[PDB]
């Protein structure tokens, strides 16, 4: 037995790791499905289980020197991706936890960490014209990017007044590149209801930010790629209706 | 004393059903066999084996 080995197995997909930490549960609380005090709607929801409960692969960016940090808003990611996102958009109702698994790796010459959290309801703020007498806001392809994700516009403040300084509250993982080289965090459903549109709301908004900048000497690999993977689990939907997008 | 056993696969673990009417077994059919498949020989015969679950290298 070990600790830092570990595998992930979820429907048809499956994720091996040798350099890892422990396995985060969020809010000490695994992920389940809606028990029928909770629910109020009256429909039969559908519980596709294996065919979109599982790993999908939709961001891979690249860790430069000098990196600001990125961001994803769930369950946006996938709208557009998989079998998942099908339920997502023919339904109107929707709820699932995730299994995000974000994963880097370098040699043992390199340096640097980086900084995984799940955040729930992200909600972000604009840069009010400069001087603050502006009540901007801001577009659909900055609170809703999708598949690329966003890079932030300033990462100290977490676009949204409050302070990366202290993001470590809600479930995070640290990819410390002379530890681990990947993250995982279990997340159930957070929200105050018990399922929500998917499309309109965003239950929760992943943050990879470095903190302790990458850096390595004249090597030979100067192309460090962080790259995010994520599968639902108990995934249901309800309200069916015709396709319908962003 | 019955009759003949000089069957190539005579004294073998393997158990045969076989056809045959002259005196000597080995002039007999192929006839039905008995199936048993001992895989481990030949694709694991490591003499610590470690389990399905475990690191192999550890």
């Amino acid at each position: 037995y070990s600790d830092r080995v570990a595998q992930l197995t979820i429907g048809n997909s499956t994720i091996t790791t040798q350099e890892a930490a422990n396995i985060i549960v969020g809010y000490g609380e695994w992920p389940s499905y809606c028990s029928d005090s909770d629910a109020t709607a009256v429909d039969k929801p559908t519980r596709p289980d294996v065919s979109v409960n599982r790993f999908y692969t939709l961001d891979t960016k690249l860790w430069e020197k000098s990196s600001k940090g990125w961001y994803w808003k769930f369950p946006d990611v996938l709208t557009e991706t998989g079998v998942f996102g099908q339920n997502a958009q023919f339904h109107y109702l929707y709820r699932s936890g995730f299994c995000i698994h974000v994963q880097c790796n370098a040699s043992k010459f390199h340096q640097g960490a980086l900084l995984v959290a799940v955040l729930p309801e992200y909600v972000i703020g604009t840069v009010a014209g400069g001087t603050g007498t502006e009540d901007s806001h801001p577009p659909y392809k900055q609170t809703q990017p999708g598949a690329d994700g966003f890079e932030l516009q300033h990462p100290y403040v977490l676009d949204a007044g409050i302070p990366i300084s202290q993001l470590t509250v809600c479930p995070h993982q640290w990819i410390n590149l002379r530890t681990n080289n990947c993250a995982t965090i279990i997340v159930p459903y957070i929200n105050a209801l018990p399922f929500d549109s998917a499309l309109n709301h965003c239950n929760f908004g992943l943050l990879v930010v470095p903190i302790s900048p990458l850096d390595y000497d004249q090597g030979a690999t100067p192309v460090i790629p962080i790259t995010i993977t994520l599968a639902p689990m108990c995934s249901e939907f309800a309200g069916l209706r015709q396709a319908v997008t962003q | 004393s019955h009759e003949n056993s000089n069957s190539a696969t005579e004294g073998s673990t393997i158990n045969y059903t076989t056809i045959n009417y002259y005196k000597d077994s080995y002039a007999a059919t192929a006839g039905k066999q008995s199936l048993k498949q001992d895989p481990d020989k030949f694709a694991n015969p490591v003499k610590d084996i470690f389990t399905e679950m475990a690191a192999p290298l550890k």
